[PDB]
DNA sequence: CGTCCGAAGAGATTCAGAG
DNA sequence: CTCTGAATCTCTTCCTCGTGTGGTCAGGACG
RNA sequence: GCAGAGGUUCUAGCUACACCCUCUAUAAAAAACUAAGGACCACACGA
């Protein structure tokens, strides 16, 4: 089930729920855990928001890959601003301060 | 070709400083136009730059005071 | 970028700044065209473009055209993507109440307003009115009044009063009411009032309403005058379906929304009557209802197929909700799947992997590469050359793995080494080879076992993965310094098979000059594996200040253990390649190769002795066969014993000597007996029968059958699972848990018959079933583990506190489960440790206690050692290095910024599928006897007899040690004196276990004091003995004539002049409680320590664990002495006896009630400090915080825990279990407000009262007192300053509107705030970067 | 051609015993 | 007669990932 | 090569993630080339 890139979800989650239709292996909670065991806090941040959702730092990550200079553009999940949405349309205002 | 990072951290005590150190050093060599110090032997920049620290000559010290001083000269090259 | 977030009550101006428009048609599209509708759900100018940079028109379709609207339709041209953050809001003709306030368990809305929530929501659902500003009217402000009393009111109360109905009405009233007003009055009734449960609530209401006097949050914002909708590309149409276009979502919802509202509209405008207006508002009510939270009312709104509709809450709450479905553990790119292959030949920093992986994984990579080298032009051009795989493509993969590690990834990752990283091998094929000795530590197997691979992209990324989660660099794991790549299987099956002996072996009793000419005999094939030859050896010490000294000898061995010498490492010792070197044994020589070579040289070793074991398991050809296992001879004499001696219970049984009950203990015992014996028979078969020769007549060795030595090596097996095999199955008990009185006589190498291999699918089904909950039950405690956990991290490196917990070894009535020495390794102590000799620096204050010191300890003859514990650690928001101790991964100390919290809830959670779900006292061994905390006087038995109640038979040893150590119950006599040497197999205490005797403390006369034969004890007679024997009748039996007066016993002199206690002028007096028979009557002198009166008187698997970290109260507490001092009864026990415990100097202010069945142990004659057990049974660990200490409660805690994970066989080091009970007390409540800020009533987190009364103590100001206390970890993971973490974890919808309601805003600062977020993680490489960002603000 | 209709525990909530 | 403790009722989950399938608002005709 | 158009092919090709050249209102000497959509519930199975 190998894949590097491909078509993405509505929360925009790139792996699209892999199986025939090219998909990334959920990188569930259990193993964001481990991650956080480990004194990982770049490859955590990578692939939880540069691999996955970040859709200018999904291109932008190509980009430099392809360029050769292996540099994560951070930016943030597009998950997290799908989750403000629609703790707002409950009648919640959640937002972040500059 | 390296397996264990163990000397790199009886050298950089930290184990997580160790990272951030190298991951600088490998983003001058990649970059910028850097040449690594410690001739590679078909290396990748991750593992040259534990090479690197390995001999105990780069660190974030070291690393810290070299970029310093080429700020210095980039202030002097237009005098 | 952006700092802390906030959440806060959305104010309906807020919803119209959001939207963009506002929906009127309830349909979302056409079908006639994909076009969305122009007032719809889905709208062009509402919400954006549906075409990137296209009009609905198309008369502007270029980026020039940016920033402007259309002129027909007047739509904004913008990106698609903005269609994924413009709002719109519906204009709700009738305000309808938020179901989060309302149906919340405190009811937001009913708690403010201070009225039952039966009342609201039945206004809510108008079917009764609340009367708004009733002013001039018996009615008042919040009144209920249904149709009829309305109508009593209306007809006769017509003048300009008001009972509006209805949310609108509840609107009114928000508005009417002033939140400050209703503080300041309720201040009083606070301060009045002194009931406890009345405070408890009017607290909770101005915590309410303080929390909108703080927040900028209105009380009418909980009525929504306005529904805000979603952007229409986060709830889509769904796939076309081939035009289909459904499903049953929130698009569905709102459109039953829009249509109710739009109904509404047409009703108001129309002035439709009042009660299908009323129907109607309802119906809305319903809907808004069913949108925010379906199934938060009876009838969860249900679409196609009979299902209840996602609504706006279920995305946010559970398993698929939002936060732990794609934030908390999201999907990643460059991932691949595929079963794994063992591929011994790899070593552990590398893995094998497919081509196709390689290629498919690196595809940036390989088109930057390209580019770069000029293969191809353009990344089109590359992407075509790596489809048609050319040969080119392959060399330059080559180069993009030759130094990027990957992170093979197993799918249920309980621990910390669930992933790790490896260079990838590339491997013709399609399975993953995952290195042999990493399976164990993956706890993986290869029977179609699948695991992710995941490449680090950036440089740190890689970088990381190679300095931390290499292979490598995990060689201990993070639960204990126990190796964790140690030879599991099949490699310690081989180095057993290696290291052994034949008594008479091919080519033994020649010298060898070394290893190398041990495998020229062995290749060569003149000399066997193993027999016992003398050979020379260089063996290698580092006995210097780290220079390695040679010593050669003629060591007396086998040519197998002189195979394995040439792998070993030049440091390690020849001692550790002479024995059998089973599983334990390697396991050892690992950990003595790391704790003295270091780190590569282990790595090294470990690989050899990998080729070797398994190079030479497969010379040794150990296979399996039904010769390998041996049928005792005397099994089938076993059996008819066995047979036998049941045929005698049951004739003895069918006579009637024996009824069923001590008929089956009897059966039971009895076939244990036999399978006992017959296991015995099996052992002896199965490693005495070997006959083998010595060139001489006769000598017996050691087994070398197949199935003894897979078992006793310890490679795969164990003693019931070879049990099983040869002998006697057991005795298999049925699905509820009580034995089958027949067993599974026959074995595995016999058949089984019928109703024996039911039995056996009987307790098969039991253990699956079991497991199958286990495991779920284990992931759950790991979940809430971690949550409790995840905001604790390294964060200073010492901070100068002289507090911890003194380590001793555990005895549990038995021998030393664990020794000090494996106890305190690797943390740092809190004080100087002292040998026998005293003022001794034997180790320094704090000093890492590491494989040398524990040494030195153990010769020294060590007892207790003070030890930092990260409990006892005063750091803020973190704990220190030194009050944590070793990684138990590295052989140093932790390092300043490593997450330890989710390395100790992973270390406890991992072994949870590991669990399960369901006199005298004699000395053991020769040493000495001393007593802590015992008050005796000598009896004239010459014995001795024990006045206090936690007397505790400690047995210390010629060393100083304690060997044993036993509890003492009270009035237990002693056979032995203190200090007198005892010699083991000896009983020394004895008692009555059925009695409670009441000896007296000092010998002479006692005269019936308040005795009345007929009123307070009658004088029952005897039928065993002739002579009648005072019984005290029950407080309960016996009437209040006889129960006014207090029983009591006064001791007196010859002379008739009372005796007073020694140092007390209060009279040895003795109380006799109800059903106490007293043998000894009036006139009769007693000696001392004479009994008076002989008064008559628990899981250990995860759900045990379970119960300990949730802090749950046992169903039957253990009273524990609030107070110290005598004790004092009141009631006669009406209903709920009470007790008061007075002491000598202050006052008595406490009264507990209790239940009459409960056993005491204490009377009115003694004294009790605080914390001293009342009662009998398990104690609750918020009693034992409260009154014997944190460090009491964690000492509890960890033992309890700890002796859950012995029975099981696991071992988990003390500090995870320590820190996670941190984390679970870091709860306190101020008692005294003092001059903090900080309310009594309020409970705030320990780490901000102790900075606010430290800051306060700083000068000359007195800091705030506070009262720590413990709750569970469920509980303390919700109770977080945090929101969006306790969130993420449960309760979702409650935490929410807490936090709404409170305004509180998050700091970020936890390790699972910022995964959620998705920056950098305060734990590792970015808690240097955090730090850097703290002390640039 | 478009448009309008089990189970397990915790906590809130009654609810009750006793002066 | 007003709270006390206690029974009652209601909420809130109850592992973690894969791989094959199959079923899903369903406006419908009229200006 | 960043706002548009044209070119030798093949309707259309202006960096749309995207591939060559020209200039700011004008269309051709020129070979390698092209496309940027996609959910939930149930079942069975594996670890
Ligand atoms: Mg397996």
């Amino acid at each position: 089930h190998a894949r590097s890139t491909g078509s993405y979800s509505l929360v925009t989650q790139q792996p699209l729920g892999g199986k025939a239709q090219f998909g990334g292996q959920r990188f569930g909670e259990m193993e964001v855990w481990a991650l956080e065991a480990y004194g990982a806090a770049y490859t955590l941040q990578e692939m939880l928001t540069v691999k996955s959702d970040d859709v200018n730092g999904r291109t932008k990550m190509y980009k430099n890959i392809v360029d050769g200079n292996h540099q994560m553009e951070p930016g943030m999940p597009e998950s997290f601003n799908v989750l403000l949405k629609e703790i707002r349309s409950l009648g919640i205002n959640i937002e972040l301060e500059d | 070709a390296r397996v264990t990072v163990q000397d790199a951290v009886e050298k950089i005590g930290n184990r997580f400083d160790l990272v951030l150190v190298a991951a600088r050093r490998a983003r001058q060599m990649q970059v910028g136009g850097k040449d690594p110090l410690v001739p590679e032997e078909n290396d990748k920049t991750t593992v040259i730059a534990l090479r690197e620290i390995e001999e105990g000559l780069i660190n974030n010290q070291i690393l810290d005071v070299r970029e310093r001083q080429e700020q210095q000269e980039q202030e002097a090259a237009e005098l | 970028e952006f700092d802390a977030i906030k959440i806060a009550l959305a104010s309906p101006d807020m919803i119209r700044s959001w939207s963009f428009g506002e929906v009127k048609k309830p349909e979302t599209i056409n079908y006639r065209t994909f076009k969305p509708e122009r007032d719809g759900l889905f709208c062009a100018r509402i919400f954006g473009p549906v075409k990137d940079y296209e009009c609905l028109c198309g008369k502007y379709k270029r980026l020039k055209h940016r920033g402007v609207i259309c002129e027909k339709c007047g739509v904004e041209v913008t990106q698609t993507k903005v269609r994924r953050e413009r709002m719109g809001h519906i204009e709700l003709a009738s305000p309808t109440a938020h179901i989060w306030f309302l149906k919340s368990l405190p009811s937001r809305i009913g708690l403010l307003l201070d009225m039952p929530l039966r009342d609201i929501e039945r206004v809510l659902y108008f079917e009764s009115y609340v009367v708004i500003e009733g002013g001039m009217t018996n009615l008042e402000r919040q009144q209920i009044l249904t149709e009829e009393q309305y109508l009593d009111a209306l007809e006769e109360f017509g003048d300009e009063f008001d009972a509006k109905m209805g949310a609108e009405a509840i609107q009114a009233l928000l508005k009417s009411m002033d939140l400050e007003q209703e503080c300041e009055q309720l201040r009083e009734e606070l301060n009045e009032t002194n009931s406890e449960t009345k405070r408890k609530k009017l607290t909770k209401r101005i915590k309410l309403l303080e929390a909108f006097v703080q927040s900028g949050n209105k009380p009418e914002w909980m009525i929504l005058t306005v529904l805000p909708v979603l952007p229409p590309d986060l709830r889509p149409l769904v796939p076309l379906d081939g035009g289909r276009f459904a499903t049953s979502d929130l698009n569905d919802l709102y459109r039953r929304v829009i249509n109710r509202n739009n109904r509404l509209k047409r009703l108001l405008d129309l002035a439709a009557p009042d009660i299908i207006v009323r129907n109607e508002k309802r119906m809305l009510q319903e809907a808004v209802d069913a949108l925010l939270d379906n199934g938060r009312r009876g009838r969860a709104i249900t679409g196609s197929n009979k299902r209840p509709l996602k609504s706006l809450a279920d995305m946010i709450k559970g398993k698929q909700g939002r936060f732990r479905q794609n934030l908390l553990g999201k999907r990643v790119d460059y991932s691949g799947r595929s079963v794994i292959t063992v591929g011994p030949y790899l070593r552990l920093h590398q893995c094998g992997l497919p081509k196709k992986m390689a290629l498919e994984l690196f595809k940036p990579f390989i088109y930057g590469k390209l580019e770069l080298r000029g293969l191809a032009t353009t990344i089109k051009a590359a992407k075509k050359m790596v489809e048609r795989e050319e040969a080119v493509v392959w060399d330059i993969l080559d180069e993009v793995i030759r130094e990027h590690p990957v992170l093979l990834n197993r799918a249920p990752t309980l621990h910390r080494l669930g992933i790790q990283a490896f260079e990838p091998v590339l491997i013709e094929g399609k399975a993953i080879q995952l290195h042999p000795l990493v399976c164990a530590a993956y706890n993986a197997d290869f029977d179609g076992d699948q695991m992710a691979v995941h490449v680090p992209l950036t440089l740190e990324a890689q970088l990381e993965a190679r300095a931390l989660m290499m292979s490598t660099n995990n060689i201990l794991s993070p639960a204990n310094g126990e190796p964790i790549i140690v030879p599991s299987q099949d490699v310690v099956l081989g180095l057993y098979y290696m290291t052994r002996d034949c008594v008479n072996a091919k080519g033994e009793g020649m010298v060898l000059t070394g290893p190398k000419e041990a495998e020229r005999l062995y290749r060569s094939g003149l000399a066997s594996l193993h027999a016992r030859v003398k050979v020379r050896i260089t063996e290698y010490e580092k006995d210097a200040n780290g220079e390695l000294v040679a010593k050669t000898s003629l060591k007396d061995t086998t040519v197998g253990r002189a195979i394995l010498w040439m792998i070993v490492p030049k440091g390690l010792p020849y001692s550790i390649v002479n024995q059998a070197l089973g599983k334990k044994a390697i396991s050892k020589m690992l950990n003595t190769c790391y704790r003295i070579l270091g780190l590569k040289p282990t790595v090294i070793f470990a690989d050899q002795i990998m080729y070797t074991g398994f190079a030479y398991a497969a010379r040794s050809g150990a296979s399996v066969g039904i010769d390998d296992m041996v049928i005792p001879e005397k099994k089938h004499e076993i059996i008819s014993e066995a047979e036998a001696e049941v045929a005698e219970i049951q004739e003895q049984f069918q006579s009637g000597l024996v009824t069923a009950g001590e008929r089956y203990n009897k059966v039971i015992d009895i076939w244990a007996a036999a399978n006992d014996r017959v296991s015995k028979a099996m052992m002896d078969n199965l490693q005495t029968e070997t006959v083998i020769n010595r060139d001489g007549q006769e000598e017996k060795q050691v087994s070398f059958n197949s199935i003894y030595m897979m078992a006793d090596s310890g490679a795969r097996g164990s003693a019931a699972q070879i049990r099983q095999l040869a002998g006697m199955r057991g005795l298999m008990a049925k699905p509820d848990g009580s034995i089958i009185e027949t067993p599974i006589t026959a074995n595995f190498r016999e058949g089984l018959n019928v109703l024996q291999y039911f039995i056996s699918t009987h307790g098969a089904r039991k253990g699956l079933a079991d497991t199958a909950l286990k495991t779920a039950n284990s992931g759950y405690l790991t979940r809430r583990l971690v949550d409790v956990a995840q905001d604790l991290v390294v964060t200073e490196d010492d901070c100068g506190t002289h507090e911890g917990i003194m380590m001793t070894p555990v005895i549990e009535g038995g021998d030393v489960k664990e020794p000090l020495r494996d106890r305190v390794l690797g943390r740092v102590t809190a004080e100087d440790v002292l040998k026998p000799g005293t003022a001794d620096i034997l180790v320094p204050r704090n000093t890492l206690l590491h494989e040398q010191w524990c040494d030195l300890l153990e010769e020294n003859s060590v007892d207790a050692v003070k030890v930092r514990s990260v409990v006892s650690c005063d750091t803020d928001f973190g704990v220190c290095a030194h009050c944590y101790g070793r990684d138990l991964a590295r052989g140093h100390i932790i390092n300043k910024g490593e997450a330890i919290g989710v390395i100790a809830a992973q270390s406890i959670g991992e072994p949870g599928t590991q669990l399960t779900m369901r006199s005298s006292i004699q000395v053991k061994n020769k040493g000495s006897i001393k007593l802590s905390n015992v008050k005796s006087v000598v009896n004239s038995s010459g014995k001795l007899v024990i006045t206090s109640r936690n007397t505790e038979l400690k047995l210390i040893d010629e060393f100083g040690r304690t060997k044993e150590s036993y509890k003492v119950p009270y009035g237990a006599v002693l056979a032995k004196g203190d200090g007198e040497q005892v010699a083991g197999g000896e009983t020394v205490a004895n008692w009555d276990p059925h009695t409670m005797p009441v000896i007296t403390e000092v010998s002479g006369f006692v005269r019936f004091t308040d005795m009345i034969d007929g009123q307070t004890i009658t004088r029952q007679t005897d039928e065993l003995t002739g002579l009648s024997s005072l019984v005290v009748l029950d407080s309960a039996e016996r009437t209040a004539g006889g129960k006014d007066l207090r029983p009591a016993l006064k001791i007196v002199d010859a002379q008739g002049n009372d005796v007073l206690i020694p140092g007390t002028d209060m009279p040895a007096q003795y109380f006799l409680p109800g059903k106490a028979i007293v043998q000894l009557e009036d006139g009769v002198q007693i000696s001392s320590g004479d009994t008076l009166a002989r008064i008559p008187q628990i899981t250990g698997g995860l759900p045990r664990v379970a119960d300990l970290f949730e802090a749950r109260r046992p169903k039957e507490p253990a009273i524990l002495a609030e107070i110290s001092g005598i004790v004092s009864f009141g009631k006669e026990t009406k209903g709920k006896r009470r007790l008061v415990i007075t002491p000598v100097d202050g006052s008595d202010p406490y009264e507990e009630m209790i239940p009459k069945w409960r056993q005491l142990n204490v009377f009115e004659g003694e004294r009790v400090e605080r914390g001293d057990v009342i009662s009998d049974g398990p104690e609750a660990p918020h009693d034992i915080l409260r009154l014997r200490g944190v460090h009491a409660v964690t000492r509890y805690i960890v033992n309890e825990v700890q002796d859950v994970y012995r029975l099981q066989g696991v071992k988990i080091n003390d500090k995870h279990i320590e820190v996670i009970v941190r984390q679970m007390l870091r709860k306190a409540t101020i008692v005294n407000a003092g001059s903090s800020d900080f309310l009594e009533g309020e409970q705030v987190e320990y780490s901000r009262v102790k900075i606010a009364n430290r800051e306060l103590e700083a000068n000359g100001k007195v800091g705030a007192t506070y009262s720590r206390d413990l709750l569970g970890i469920t509980k303390a993971s919700l109770a977080t300053e945090s929101f969006i973490s306790a969130a993420s974890f449960q309760e979702t919808t409650r935490v929410l509107t807490e936090a709404a309601v409170a305004g509180k805003r998050d700091e970020l600062r936890g390790l699972k705030e910022n995964v959620i977020v998705g920056r950098l993680i305060p734990a590792g490489t970015g808690y240097a970067y955090h730090q850097d960002r703290m002390r640039r603000r």
